[PDB]
């Protein structure tokens, strides 16, 4: 019925894990800093119309526990009627919050909703919340738990992606991300993090290594060789994939996503709420979809999820101008490209998590706003955003520029 | 409703209280020579525990001792094997009642000492684990452990919950629970199963009373309190919520699935699940979780298979089931061995290790020194640095007297030939000392394929000629396949049957037939894999199907040790054996695959090239040329069809051996397939597999012939069930 | 556009905190047990049509961490395309999962969704996940954090509800819950928990005290007197509510919700998915709404949330036959009744959390299915379900019998 439009899409810079600039900033401050930025852009915005604040978070414990979305509503001085809910669909939590907000708007029961994510991996490390799929032996043994990194090497092993093939994409991600920052592509959407006194803490994605060379990547060691050997996870993966003889471990620290801190926030609302608040729509949510695939390799979810959202919107691969898949591992992007036969020119055009980092709960909302900017910058129409999810899930979203 | 009694048996516990107030519960089951956790024990322990609570005002300590040669050995196997899923409530209540009695004894407010005089296995050790102090008599033969996993069960009498509380999740699982390893009294004291050791059994109960008198005076506050019952208890290695253990905890089920190779053995999974789930809650709640997992195993089909094989079948073998009835025990003086190979020289090891004064001879003294050299650098170089009694290797080495053809084997009552499998060579070899040994002497032969009836014609006393087939390595393989010739006397079969027991091995009796039992049945397993490779199945899938089925080694890997040239010689010999008999020969589809591999010069590990690659004595991966040679990938059947094709081939063929009279009991078929053919233990044997099969068709013998006809309709008429199964 | 209907609504019995029957059952098993029950009711149900499994959970840590909704999809053998997402809006997480599922259906992008909740407070105690609103001094000091129990006594102090007034409602809850079990009102929706062998673990709500007397309740001590004194939370609450002189502590263990273990599950889908799967709709989701009120007393959220969902559906208080407010504390129900002038005969007619317990993440879905049964049992049409939320939030749902 009522269409869902994106009015704003902002994010913080991503601070690295070791000696990072954002290590001293608690996760709640990253969300409040973005709420304050949304206030600066629309001072006349009646915040009582905002009925919900939906934040994705993958480790909702410690600094990120106790429904951090509601803590951000109260700490930022938002009206007490603005809701606040935390969700976790692993690495797609950021995009799931956007889809849920768009679906809440499309139901007519919500007018204006804030969606986003937040993840401070330097303060709240991944896996701090536990879980049965890993810590409960009965379910670990039955589901055949295999870490995502082992599934990424198995994807390169099955598809024949060599160490040079994945390092080639890793080099490209550093280049496209470096050219994106130098060209001012991110100046309007990356909100510098500042302290309570206004002093600058971080204004750029400090995980990037713009001087990356193909020779320097070949000198790195496979970061998941000891994990597969001491943990026996290679033997587990090959029992499910029995026709594969040996797993080729090709992923290192240079072709995998970075562990970083960051947060993102998007504003979604109906066309009636936009005209009532004087907001100009940037893009329209065309369709959302949730699918999945085998959880042992875990990282082949984007392919059936992308096909489903294309059928829901009644479109093909040729009808989309920009494809944005999160760069959890290099082989995931190469496999998604081979599955749907996507040209290399329209896939993660401004670099991705390999260069700028992967803040779990926030990444889905970060790359979504990244595509909103590129649609308006290139004057293109449609863009598709998808991420691979733990447990073999998949979420995809199609947006159209307005 | 909630008591120490299960809802008129004989009493098995003797009550005794001294003037000091120490109660001595002496376990002494009248019906039997060993204390077993049966219905008589449950009622007797329930009464004794009720009395400990009633007289608690005049009791200061408890000593749990035994009157048998051993301490206590597990539970009643004959009852547990009959537990069906409809009896899950009765199983749950029974183990809850047993543990409730031990928990009451444990929280009695008084020190309880276990006087472990002999073996404490299974439920026996669980009783001692419920005590606060354990004293063991340092005597050999007193094993201690929880071997329930070997029967498809778990230590459901608190063994899982208490060892985890004592050692933590990782140590108790890896060292105690997952494999059910058994320990010597000195070794159990080392890890911490028992607390102190005594020299003699007579000094055991007085030491138990002495420890109680000292524990009451030294530690009166913590007297009779277990560590996990004190406030401030910290589990060794942490809880599942501890950051150190939670970091490595996801790797525990993966490493277990790595060791089991994906085989469907539910007991180790249930042990690990119960151990970790119990570590998250209080002791009593942990005990209850352990009971539900125990009931899950006993009512299952896999535990019935292993109890049938590793208890009933193995006990029937050692009971002389296949031994000739009514034959006396003839003595044995010296033994003559003729073999310097890996398997020939190993035969002289197990015989000299039991005291026999063997005489090895293999051509000239050079090969005999090499044959004696197999025991050398291994009888003590890799053995003296071990456990106990390493200074007694003289009687185990001075007995073996290696010589050559100069010695005529003077005064030898037992001959075990182990030369190369050659008919004409084996005839004249035994004829060199046919009239030189004792007048009454056994003439054994370690043959694998040649008919033992034809070999007996090379000697006059054919009634004393018999096949005695060992397995490499002889020091580690426990099965001995005894092949009965046409004219082999029952007195000879009885003498060889008694020899295998003194060696410590497990014998099976087999009538002279083509391929006997082990070699004939293992051939169908290997041939089924080679046929799948010719059909176009990926070689990686075939190796995974073999490992996940339960076999200790995948089939293509096994086809490299069993040289392909030797496999081809078996094929041409079976053809000439049935054609010269008048019939017509139908080749197995695996032969065309073998003939192609030998054509490429890849005969196996011996040459250094086969289905795998080999370099510097180490096995590499599969040969990359297999995918283009046999069109690997053009055939993708379900993995369970690959597994069943290998399991049913050995199941149908072992049935034919029973039909043809090759085997005389399913106990020989089960134990023979487990200890010689490598058949998966979770099946309980190649014969138990047909009565305990479980799949989408159902369960039992009727489901077996249904799945067999399904495999026959899709993979060839060779999977049709025999008429003896009544289809 | 597409209407959302409830096809099934089941729950487990609630096991108490001390010596409870469900203490030995891990939270994942409670959800799998309900999934298996939904399979028994519809064996011909094509589970590939299920696109999402949304579970509310307030302490997503340890046994409940790592997206337990996805763990339930994989452990129960559901298709890998069935999604799985955990959300947390405190005590309303169970109903929020239902509303989100209904809103996902109403957007047309999801056909059939499973929604519910799960909370094992005996294994994962409340507050185990941390949070900034309580553990971060800057935000605790600014938002003026006051525990929910202190706000409940302040509600009785402001509204003049005496100790006998709240104990009177507590007695009524025990009576209505006892009459509901004896009359077989819950036989069709309470699924007994069993072990892997089929043995019974729990089949009834063991927190109930059916032999409660008014004299026995008066003998109980205020369970939150030492919390307010040693913590100074009374002084904090009275700085915001300065016209109140002293807080009357009236809530004890007999007039507050119970700490219990439990899980609930509801099946929501479009009318097209129902006819395609042969499912008969039990009720239709009329409207959902999210509002809020002051977070210091925290427990006055249901009143503005109820008015908003009544305006969205274009209805009044007289148009609803049954009102179901979670009995977090007795004064919350008495205040909600006084706010909207609701007759005592149509408010929590089958007893509530005071008698049967309050499993945080699951309570919203439990009382929702409780109202689905009473609408069909009484042949009534409309029912309104709402809960009070931490941080002063409010969520309300209106359902209509079909
Ligand atoms: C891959 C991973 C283990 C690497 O962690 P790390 O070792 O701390 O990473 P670093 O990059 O800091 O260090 C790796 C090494 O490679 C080097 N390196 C990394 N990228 C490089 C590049 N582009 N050029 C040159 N060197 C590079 C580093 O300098 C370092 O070498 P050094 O230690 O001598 O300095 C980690 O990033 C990871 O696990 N990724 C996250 C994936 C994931 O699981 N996410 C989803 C969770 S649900
Ligand atoms: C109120 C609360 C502290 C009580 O905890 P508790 O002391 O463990 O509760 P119990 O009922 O087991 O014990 C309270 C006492 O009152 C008694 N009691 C409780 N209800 C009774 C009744 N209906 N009739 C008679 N006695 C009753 C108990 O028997 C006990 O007395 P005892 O200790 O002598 O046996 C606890 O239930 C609570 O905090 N409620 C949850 C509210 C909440 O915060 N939920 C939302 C979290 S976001």
């Amino acid at each position: 019925s009522e269409e869902a439009f994106i009015y704003e899409a902002i994010r913080t810079p991503r601070g690295k894990q070791k000696n990072g600039s954002l290590h001293e900033v608690k996760p709640l401050s990253l969300v409040v800093g973005l709420i304050d930025e949304l206030r600066k852009r629309h001072p006349d915005l009646d915040e009582n119309l905002i009925s919900d604040v939906i934040l994705g978070c993958v480790s909702p414990v410690g600094d990120q526990g106790g429904d951090i979305a509601r803590a951000a509503v109260l700490a930022s001085g938002m009206p007490v009627t603005s809701g606040g809910v935390q969700l976790n669909r692993f690495c797609a939590s950021g995009l799931e919050a956007v889809n849920t907000a768009a679906q809440k708007v499309r139901s007519g029961w919500d007018d204006l909703v804030l969606a986003g994510g937040v993840e401070s991996m330097s303060r709240v490390p991944m896996g701090s919340d536990g879980g049965a799929m890993g810590l409960d032996p009965a379910t670990n043994y039955d589901v055949m738990f295999v870490p995502q990194s082992i599934g990424a090497d198995l994807i390169a092993t099955i598809e024949g992606f060599s160490r040079e093939d994945v390092d080639a994409y890793a080099l490209r991600s550093q280049q496209k991300a470096a050219e994106a920052w130098s060209g001012g592509y991110f100046a309007k959407s990356v909100v510098p993090v500042r302290d309570q006194n206004g002093l600058l803490i971080l204004d750029h994605d400090e995980h990037m290594r713009p001087d990356t060379t193909k020779e320097g990547l070949a000198k790195l060691k496979p970061a998941f060789e000891g994990l597969a050997a001491l943990g026996g996870f290679d033997d587990v993966a090959l029992q499910k994939y029995h026709w594969v003889e040996k797993i080729n471990h090709v992923h290192t620290g240079g072709n995998s996503s970075g562990i970083v801190d960051g947060a993102a926030l998007v504003m979604i609302g109906s066309a009636a709420a936009g005209k009532l608040q004087g907001l100009t729509p940037r893009a329209r949510i065309v369709a959302t979809a949730t699918s999945g695939a085998d959880p042992v390799i875990m990282l082949t979810g984007p392919t059936p999820a992308t096909r489903k959202v294309l059928d829901r919107a009644g479109l093909t691969v040729d009808d989309i101008d920009l494809f944005e898949l999160n760069e959890a591992f290099a082989s995931v992007v190469l496999k998604f490209q081979k599955d749907l036969n996507i040209p290399d020119e329209k896939l993660n055009v401004n670099g991705g998590a390999i260069a700028m980092g992967h803040p779990l709960g926030a990444t889905g909302a970060m790359i979504l706003g990244t595509m909103v900017d590129e649609l308006e910058r290139r004057n293109a129409r449609r863009a598709l955003i998808t991420l691979c999810i733990g447990g073999g899930m998949g979420v995809a979203t199609i947006i159209e520029r307005v | 409703g909630s008591s120490h009694h299960h809802h008129m048996p004989d009493n098995t516990i003797q009550w005794d209280k001294d003037a000091d107030g120490i109660v001595t519960l002496t376990m002494d089951d009248p019906s039997g020579s060993t204390n077993v956790m049966n219905e008589a024990y449950i009622e007797s322990m329930g009464k004794a525990v009720d009395r400990l609570v009633a007289e608690k005002d005049s009791i200061t300590g408890v000593v749990v001792a035994s009157a048998k040669k051993t301490f206590f050995a597990g539970g009643d196997v004959k009852t547990m094997i009959q537990a069906r899923p409809e009896d899950a409530g009765d199983v749950f209540n029974t183990v809850e009642t047993i543990k409730r009695q031990l928990r009451t004894l444990e929280t009695l407010g008084k020190p309880v000492v276990a006087a472990i005089n002999g073996a404490a296995l299974g439920g026996g050790l669980e009783i001692a684990l419920a005590c606060h102090h354990r004293i063991a008599a340092d005597v050999k033969g007193s094993q201690l452990g929880l071997p329930e996993v070997t029967l498809g069960l778990l230590p459901g009498g608190g063994g899982v919950t208490r060892t985890v509380r004592m050692f933590g999740i990782q140590n108790a699982f890896v060292s105690v629970l997952a494999q059910g390893t058994r320990f010597k009294p000195a070794k159990a004291k080392e890890i911490g199963l028992v607390d102190e050791l005594v020299a003699t059994v007579e000094e055991l109960v007085p030491a138990a009373k002495a420890w109680i008198k000292e524990e009451l005076k030294a530690n009166p506050d913590g007297a009779g309190v277990q560590p996990w019952d004190k406030k401030g208890y910290k589990m060794p290695g942490g809880t599942p919520s501890s950051p150190g253990l939670a970091a490595i905890l996801p790797s525990f089920p993966s490493n277990l699935r790595k060791q089991l190779k994906g085989a469907p053995m539910p007991a180790p999974r249930a042990i690990l699940a119960a151990a970790v789930e119990g570590a998250q809650v209080d002791f009593d709640t942990a005990s209850r979780i352990e009971s539900r997992y125990f009931a899950s195993l006993v009512t299952g089909q896999v535990a019935k298979n292993m109890m049938q094989a590793f208890f009933f079948d193995l006990q029937a073998i050692n009971a002389g089931g296949s031994r000739p009835e009514g034959i006396g025990k003839t003595p044995i003086k010296r033994i003559g061995v003729l073999g310097a190979g890996m398997m020939g020289a190993g035969i002289a090891y197990v015989s000299a290790k039991a005291g026999y004064e063997v005489v090895l001879k293999d051509v000239s003294l050079e090969a005999a020194a090499k044959g004696k050299g197999y025991s050398e650098k291994l009888e003590a170089k890799a053995l003296e640095r071990g456990r106990t009694t390493q200074e007694r290797s003289d009687a185990l080495l001075a007995r073996i007297t290696p010589t050559a053809d100069a010695a005529d084997f003077k005064g030898v009552d037992f001959v075990i030939e182990a030369v190369f499998e050659n008919q004409e060579l084996k005839h004249k070899v035994f004829g060199e000392i046919e009239d030189i040994v004792e007048p009454n002497a056994i003439l054994g032969s370690n043959t694998s394929t040649l008919p033992i009836t034809g070999l007996a014609t090379g000697v006059k006393r054919q009634e004393d000629f018999i096949g005695i087939a060992f397995f490499s390595p002889v020091d580690k393989m426990p099965l001995v396949e005894i092949i009965k010739g046409e004219k082999t006397s029952d007195e000879a079969l009885a003498r060889v049957f008694d020899y295998t027991l003194a060696i410590g091995k497990t014998p099976i009796v087999v009538n002279d037939s083509r391929g006997f039992f082990t070699s004939r049945v293992i051939g169908t397993f290997v041939n089924e894999a080679l046929a799948m490779l010719g059909e176009g199945v990926e070689p990686a899938s075939i190796e995974q199907a073999g490992s996940q089925a339960g076999y200790p080694a995948p089939p293509l890997q096994l086809s490299d040790e069993l040289n392909l040239e030797l496999m081809h010689k078996i094929a041409v010999a079976t053809r000439k054996g049935v054609e010269d008999a008048g019939g017509t020969y139908q080749p197995h589809p695996a032969e065309a695959v073998v003939e192609k591999m030998i054509e490429l010069g890849r005969s196996g590990r011996l040459k250094g090239a086969g289905f795998y690659e080999y370099a510097d004595g180490k096995r590499s991966g599969l040969w990359p040329g297999l995918r283009e040679t046999f069109k690997s990938g053009s055939s993708q059947p379900p993995l369970q069809d690959m597994i069943d094709r290998m399991l049913f081939a050995e199941a149908l063929e072992t049935q034919k051996c029973l039909d043809e009279g090759v085997l005389t009991s399913t106990a020989d078929a089960n134990i023979g397939s487990i200890m010689g053919i490598g058949f998966p233990p979770w099946t309980g044997g190649s014969a138990q597999f047909i009565v305990g099969y479980s799949g989408p068709a159902g369960t039992g013998k009727a489901a077996f012939v249904a799945r067999a006809r399904e495999l026959a309709a899709a993979y060839g008429d060779r999977f049709l069930p025999p008429e003896s199964l009544l289809s």
